[PDB]
């Protein structure tokens, strides 16, 4: 069992778009303060994915990167690769370099 | 904030922590089952006390939400099933004593070990010494010593741990605000809080009774043709008049007369409908039977089973160096992963079984999106009872022919069919007065109605009168007769069977109703019926979030258990032995006129 990955099972409000909480504060689903200690509706934030190879398809880990592509005002520099097309030379040909 | 809301946070947490502790201890369980070591054992019992240690704490933390400030159903059947007490309301000392008392008869009963006095050097087990004896010998005899010397053996020894067992069981159930442990047992079909399908613990037994007395007659004239028909085979001992003997039903305690078919066959000179031949002619393994029970499953329009199915099931025997369980169990292990263990041999009957327990595993599928709390049947006859509809399906001719296991030339006749209906009577419908007469007498046992020194004369009293079978010889108090059976002894209840069994014919008639067959409904197949399937997965996919009666609803559009498709389905069957006891008297006399 793999017990190395980990979620937030709790919080009080949703999370903002790319937004990243780290904290490991006791969620308090009660009235009564937590104090620091899990006790009586007090729970932990971070609840394990006990990875096993035996388990369902559904429960399998995923590894999932998410490529988000933005626009600025600033002069866009992740481009694309362009082709070379073999350069013929002594005919009459459409060129186009570098632009 | 509200305590909804803090029963609903408790309750996900529970559910998430529960289901991987939940796998740790059926993942030990799997490999104590498919790997007899010691190390395993170890590894499972100190699961199972983790397993048991954190139901412990979750009841004692459970208990802090009240339950009447919870409006959501499913909230409060998943706070309902975890606040039981169990046996944690009783004190540590009578708890002990109750453990100990459970798990002592489970030693007598596993290892308890009958032979012949005056030959004593090598003795048989409780099962596979003397079941070849109980399901074969055709001697009066020696079937009267088995009998009467397990029954002297198993009762004397467990008569006074049965005594302390009702009492403290009796004190936890009490302590738990029922009215004995039979209503404890009974609450597990009662439904509060829903307009209209609510279900009472003491309609229970109204309801049995009531399906019971039209069970009575098609089972007092099954019983007059056993009882004529065991008359031709063994001449002087039954009379006509009287009960059955009880050493000669064909099993160790009359749970089931199938052992008997050879005996009560009608039409011998007509062939049987056993496929095993054409599978040992076509090289069928045991992967090729559980791939046509795929096979079946999709043409119903049901899922096929996962990769891991495949991967991780054991379908066959290890071998001689590694020590399996052999009996057949379908395991939902948790988080997706279902297995099934079974030693499949290539007979008809490991074909019906892996029908069966690939039902069991379909039916675990469908509630995999549920809690984890909530799943389960919605009672405890319907997780047997749709693995027992697939019994039924897989075992119909026209399921072989359609497959291709029987030959396109077989001739379907009325004898068949009557033979093949006798057999299923004798395996159904036999089992169905035990049941009833069992589970009315651990009734009245933990009601108190039958006092400790009058327990064993009502109960071959209610033997005569329920199931028409006689004592050979009269017993006193020092027997204890009911606890040789596994179920009574190791603290199981038994009404399941006999709701199985009603529930059983209630889903075939309703799915042959689905499939649109206009025949017999014995000669109904739910193959290639893609609105059956679907009817069925509508209740599959429940669970235990919605109650039984509105479950049944959702497949056969009745409120209530029924006992009419069972009397439908052996209609033909009740004709012909209706026309067979002519001559012969239907029903018993409770008399010593047999044998006593
Ligand atoms: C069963 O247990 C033995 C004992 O260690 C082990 O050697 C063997 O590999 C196990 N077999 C399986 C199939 O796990
Ligand atoms: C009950 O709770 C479940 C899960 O907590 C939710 O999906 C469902 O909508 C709730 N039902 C009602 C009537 O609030
Ligand atoms: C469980 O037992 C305790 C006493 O230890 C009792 O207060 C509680 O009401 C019981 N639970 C239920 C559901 O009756
Ligand atoms: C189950 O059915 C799906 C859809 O046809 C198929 O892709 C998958 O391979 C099947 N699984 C197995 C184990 O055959
Ligand atoms: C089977 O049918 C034939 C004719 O249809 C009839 O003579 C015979 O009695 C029937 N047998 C049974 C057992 O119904
Ligand atoms: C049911 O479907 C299977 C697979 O398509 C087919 O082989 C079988 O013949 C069908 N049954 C009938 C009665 O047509």
């Amino acid at each position: 069992g793999n017990y190395n990955y980990l979620y937030r099972l709790f919080r009080k409000s949703n999370l903002k778009p790319f937004e990243r909480d780290i904290s490991t504060e006791i969620y308090q689903a009660g009235s009564t303060p937590c104090n620091g200690v899990k006790g009586f509706n007090c729970y932990f934030p971070l609840q394990s994915y006990g990875f096993q190879p035996t388990y369902g398809v559904g429960y399998q880990p995923y590894r999932v990167v998410v490529l988000s592509f933005e626009l600025l005002h600033a002069p866009a520099t992740v481009c694309g690769p362009k082709k070379s097309t073999n350069l013929v030379k002594n005919k009459c040909v459409n060129f186009n370099f570098n632009g | 904030s509200t305590i909804e809301e803090q029963a609903k946070t408790f309750l996900d947490k529970f559910n998430h922590e529960a289901e991987d502790l939940f796998y740790q201890s059926s993942l030990a369980s799997w490999n104590y089952n498919t790997n007899i070591t010691e190390e395993n054992v170890q590894n499972m019992n100190n699961a199972g006390d983790k397993w048991s240690a954190f139901l412990k704490e979750q009841s004692t933390l459970a208990q802090m939400y009240p339950l009447q400030e919870i409006q959501n159903l499913t909230v409060k059947l998943q706070l309902q099933a975890l606040q039981q007490n169990g046996s944690s309301v009783l004190s540590e000392d009578k708890s002990k004593r109750l453990n100990t008392i459970l798990n002592t008869m489970s030693t007598i009963y596993s290892t308890g070990k009958v032979c012949n006095p005056d030959n004593p050097q090598e003795c048989l087990l409780l099962e596979p010494g003397l079941n070849e004896i109980m399901a074969n010998s055709l001697d009066y005899n020696e079937r009267l010593w088995a009998w009467e010397s397990w029954r002297s053996e198993v009762g004397k020894q467990l008569r006074p741990l049965y005594e302390e067992y009702v009492v403290l069981k009796n004190e936890m159930a009490r302590a738990n605000h029922y009215e004995d442990y039979g209503d404890y047992w009974r609450g597990d079909y009662e439904v509060n809080g829903v307009d209209g399908y609510d279900y009472s613990r003491g309609q229970l037994i109204e309801d049995v009774e009531h399906t019971f007395e039209e069970i009575k007659p098609l089972y007092e004239h099954l019983h007059a043709y056993v009882r004529a028909k065991l008359m031709n085979a063994y001449p002087s001992y039954i009379s006509p008049i009287g009960c059955l003997p009880a050493h000669l039903l064909g099993d160790m305690w009359g749970r089931f007369w199938t052992n008997l078919y050879s005996l009560t066959v009608p039409f011998g000179q007509k062939p049987n409908i056993d496929v095993t031949d054409a599978m040992v002619d076509q090289a069928w393994d045991a992967q090729r039977i559980f791939k046509e029970a795929e096979k079946f499953f999709v043409s119903v329009g049901l899922p096929n089973m996962t990769q891991g199915f495949w991967e991780n099931s054991m379908l066959t025997d290890p071998g001689n160096v590694q020590k399996a369980v052999c009996h057949p169990t379908a395991w939902d292990l948790g988080k997706g992963d279902f297995r099934i263990l079974m030693c499949t041999k290539v007979t008809m009957d490991d074909f019906l079984t892996a029908h069966h327990e690939m039902g069991h595993i379909q039916y675990d599928m469908a509630y995999a999106a549920q809690p984890f709390l909530l799943r389960n049947g919605a009672n405890e006859g319907f997780h047997e009872a749709v693995g027992e509809i697939m019994s039924l399906s897989a075992a119909t001719p026209k399921h072989l022919k359609s497959i291709g296991l029987l030959s396109p030339d077989f001739q379907e006749d009325n004898e068949t069919e009557i033979n093949f209906l006798l057999k299923q009577a004798l395996t159904i419908v036999g089992t169905l007065p035990f049941t009833y007469m069992l589970e009315k007498w651990r009734w009245m046992v933990f009601k108190g109605e039958i006092p400790k020194d009058q327990w064993m004369k009502k109960w071959w009293e209610m033997k005569r009168e329920i199931v028409g079978v006689v004592e050979p010889v009269p017993h006193d108090e020092t027997y204890c007769d009911p606890a040789s059976l596994f179920h009574v002894s190791n603290d199981y209840s038994f009404i399941r069977y006999y709701t199985r069994t009603l529930y059983q014919f209630q889903f075939q008639e309703a799915l042959c109703q689905a499939a649109k067959h206009e025949g017999p409904l014995h000669k109904c197949d739910i193959s290639n019926s893609t609105e059956a399937g679907q009817k069925l997965f509508n209740m599959l996919r429940l669970g235990k979030s919605e109650p039984w009666t509105l479950a049944l609803e959702n497949v056969v559009g009745a409120k209530n258990m029924n006992v009419r498709p069972l009397l439908n389905y052996f209609e033909p069957l009740f004709t012909w032995l209706k026309d067979q006891n002519k001559n012969s008297f239907v029903g018993w006399s409770t008399d010593w006129s047999p044998y006593a």
